[PDB]
């Protein structure tokens, strides 16, 4: 219709049938993942520049669900999709096996142990 | 399956060049158009990218200070403009649409030559056969296409009728900043006074066409 | 900022051979590797993406392997249409970078050149410069010592050469060499010779000024 | 779980509030008119808890805070005055309108100067 | 940065008076003005917030007005407990700033002090320093000029004074003034005088060294 | 009503001071705690604010470079730390919780004194009564409490038996960096040769207590 947002956790941001929350607590990747899991969700997965255009406006750097598992050789999303080289601009600021989201659809490569704010997402 | 770029450009050191590229795929959603160049006797270099939909752009640190990317919603046209040119910037500039896994489509390229030289049409001397020259059983004759700028030149023989045994060399840049090249053909020595050999030098950059008859001397 | 090293620069092979090109990267690029084949005057064509995936309409003789920092393009049975320049590129962190290229040429039996010398036209001479041209026609391989001798003295700095690409009919090369003297300098001497050496044969073609 | 309540389509919904960000540079009056057009109004800042998402918004945007020269007050659309507690106010040049910036700041700016804007509509 | 100017810095008034303090700001502060009352050794208490709103349990004799850059605290009938220092602050742009303060004291008639002088103790003097003390023991108003004359020469830079708060019973002040000289300097000279001026009325206490 | 601050601090130029403030009614939502100081010869200065809930903070340009605000959500305590101290920093530092239109609560104040001086207990000389300090029925005598640091000192007379008629002046900072003050008392002139007058100066910062007997000359 015009209205009503698509079933989300309470007190979460709802946009284009997708649920987000930004978290102030500095956590490493694993703790961040665990948190999102706890709430039947997952770290931010980027899939569409049109559907997730609001990510253009969020400022600081945050954990998203993009990881290198040193076994598989390639980078991957939490759910097990590959990263399309089209989706994000990847920068190597530090060296690690996890990635922070910034800016406009950037991915900053970060040591998974270093604590940062995080973004969870649920569909 | 092909993108359309602006034609060849000639600029002096210091000047700027604006190359266009028309997308034709663009349907008001994410479309990353990248820019890559290739110098003669180089591999390729990535210059930057811009998304047609939101005009978002990123550059190589090597060019970020001298390059701009602009886009046009209506005409689907991306403009890569490189400034403060030097001769090292002489290369072939390609646009490409990045797909989900690799580049979907490439443009046809745009030659950009950067030189203190100015346009000159070629002057064309004969490389005349002597039939004191039975080398392979045949004789060789040609045209020396000297002192032109910029590239390119086209040679054909007898208006494209004669193709067998023809060799048109790569241009060589002289220290004058003007190019020069030879086109040669091997031909029966027996039929030198009978078959006529005329080379058609065409130099589009200067709208010069020369037609030279090569005769024994 | 990642460097790509291709290896080797150039390869001369026969139809039917195994070929392996390598691309060694200065940092992990997480399998985001592409292989391109570029024929003269055209935009690069993609063969292999993500290190190992074959693109549409690419013959299966093309195969890629590697991981990490070491990657390999293999052509099982090199075909006529596969002689080209090959490039690797990464699709990982910005800026994406490409390799130096591997140029893959046809091996052929040795072929001695036909050598001709052309004096400068009287026309060109009158305008005050003299181009002496020496032509090596249809030879293999590319390596040939072309030296200029004017009244028997070896030349230096005066000449430039240009080589064709391998001929599409007989797989050979042609080379031209131009000696450039001012008319004044040209007229100091009588014997203009170009001397071609190829293995253990030397052919000298010459002329005398004013026939 | 719950739905986030009746909003215009393709708007952000958060804690019974609907928002939209606009890239189109408009002056205050035209910005207000735009939001009105969509049965809404310019962003009103009221609660740091309810609108905590405003803590990550990057550019400068128009919000519904204006100088009423008759009351000599700064006023939201509905008529209430600005709490000195709500926003940190920066007055770098003069003007009768205010931009929102991130970390619950308020920049005072010329009402003529075109800027991006935020509309807000309060769900039922 | 918006600057606040309070006016005047000090005022001497009686119980029952109308009192009017001014706060002028260097830039418009959109009625975000507060008035504070501070008694010595305590934290400021708020009276009026926004230009004119009265805080809870503040007596209504306190009234605030003004609008752009010009603001006014009015106490209609000053009461005993209203003698204090008053301050304005703005609550507009960062940084918030405060006024210099208006100190409101109890008015009474002029009163000359009783003046006592103490020479330095022999104890202190032996350790090579001489403190001469002059005590002004019940005067009004505060602003009494105390000068030290030694052998009739006006000492300068070498005295310090300290004053009590207004006495609760007679509204007077008391002041002490200490002249500090080295033993050596003290002993060069004979006549030590402390000379207090209050407009055009003057009290001098003196002594001679060793008597 | 009040908010709990750390006790008084005495620091050297160059050093740092960290003042705490325990925030009374904070329940894990927006709580702007501000910081203001008041120097003896001044009105007040605003230093900065911090929100307990999100640790967001803003400062006065005058202090931003040498002040920091930290929050401890478990203890509900805000720490203001001021970092390159000079003597002008000597003042009373207040925290305050900003409510909707004014400050809801103030802290108790923290005295912070900044000086090169080292701790020193007072030497205490008599202000001896004299015909030149008598005035009929009464007469005045006292103690000069000289050369101490830091403040405070406490004076009492005859162990608190002598209470009224006493004036203890405000301390004066001398150019030596050491304080000094006088305490004087008016007493019957008939009592002078009979009653003993002893002042009891106590200086906790140096664990020194001095008792001086003041005798007619």
């Amino acid at each position: 219709t015009e209205s009503y947002c698509g079933p989300c956790p309470k007190n979460w941001i709802c946009y284009k049938n997708n649920c987000y929350q930004f978290f102030d607590e500095s956590k490493n990747w694993y703790e961040s993942q665990a948190s999102c899991m706890s709430q039947n969700a997952s770290l931010l997965k980027v899939y569409s520049k049109e559907d997730q255009d609001l990510l253009k406006l969020v400022k600081s750097y945050h954990w998203m669900g993009l990881v290198h598992i040193p076994t598989n050789g390639s980078w991957q999303w939490e759910d097990g999709s590959i990263l399309s080289p089209n989706l994000l601009t990847i920068i190597e600021m530090q060296k690690g096996d996890c990635a922070l989201y910034a800016s406009s659809f950037k991915g900053y490569i970060e040591n998974c142990s270093t604590p940062n704010t995080y973004i969870c997402m649920q569909r | 399956v092909q993108l359309v770029q602006s034609g060849a450009e000639v600029k002096k050191p210091g000047a700027s060049v604006k190359v266009s590229c028309k997308a034709s795929g663009y349907t008001f959603t994410s479309y990353w158009m990248h820019w890559v160049r290739q110098a003669p006797g180089q591999g390729l270099e990535w210059i930057g990218k811009i998304d047609l939909s939101d005009s978002e752009a990123h550059f190589n640190q090597k060019f970020e200070d001298r390059a701009t990317l602009t886009v046009d919603r209506s005409t689907s046209t991306v403009y890569m403009e490189l400034s403060s040119l030097r001769s090292e910037d002489t290369a072939v500039y390609y646009c490409a649409k990045m797909g989900e896994f690799y580049f979907d489509y490439w443009g046809q390229g745009t030659t950009v030559t950067v030189s203190s030289a100015s346009t000159k049409g070629p002057s064309v001397f004969p490389l005349a056969p002597s039939s004191k020259s039975t080398s392979g059983g045949t004789a060789a004759l040609g045209c020396l296409v000297k002192d032109y700028f910029p590239e390119p030149v086209t040679v054909s023989w007898n208006s494209g009728a004669l193709t067998s045994g023809v060799h048109t060399f790569p241009a060589v840049l002289q220290s004058s900043g003007l190019y020069s090249l030879s086109s040669v053909v091997t031909v029966p020595s027996s039929s030198l006074g009978t078959q006529t050999y005329i080379c058609n030098v065409n130099h589009k950059p200067s709208n010069t066409k020369v037609d030279k008859k090569v005769e024994p001397k | 900022d990642i460097q790509m090293t291709q290896s080797p620069s150039s390869l001369s092979a026969s139809v039917g051979d195994r070929v392996t090109i390598t691309c060694r990267t200065s940092g992990n690029i997480y399998n985001y590797l592409a292989w391109y084949q570029q024929k003269p005057g055209k935009a690069p064509k993609l063969l292999i993406y993500n290190a190992k995936t074959l693109a549409d309409a690419v013959p299966s003789r093309f195969s890629g392997s590697g991981s990490g920092t070491d990657y390999t393009l293999t052509i099982s049975s090199l075909q006529p249409e596969d002689f080209a320049t090959y490039y690797c590129q990464h699709f990982w962190s910005i800026p994406w970078t490409f390799g130096g290229g591997t140029k893959v040429e046809i091996k052929r039996t040795v072929a001695a050149p036909s050598v001709f010398i052309f004096p400068p036209s009287d026309e060109q001479l009158k305008s005050g410069t003299a181009s002496v041209v020496c032509l090596l026609n249809n030879f293999y391989p590319r390596e040939a010592k072309v030296q200029w001798k004017v009244d028997n003295a070896l030349q230096s700095g005066n000449s430039q050469e240009s080589v064709t690409e391998q001929d599409s009919k007989d797989s050979t090369y042609s080379l031209s060499s131009t000696l450039t003297l001012s008319k004044a300098d040209y007229e100091k001497h009588k014997v203009y010779a170009c001397e071609v050496t190829q293995g253990t044969t030397s052919v000298t073609k010459s002329f005398n000024r004013g026939e």
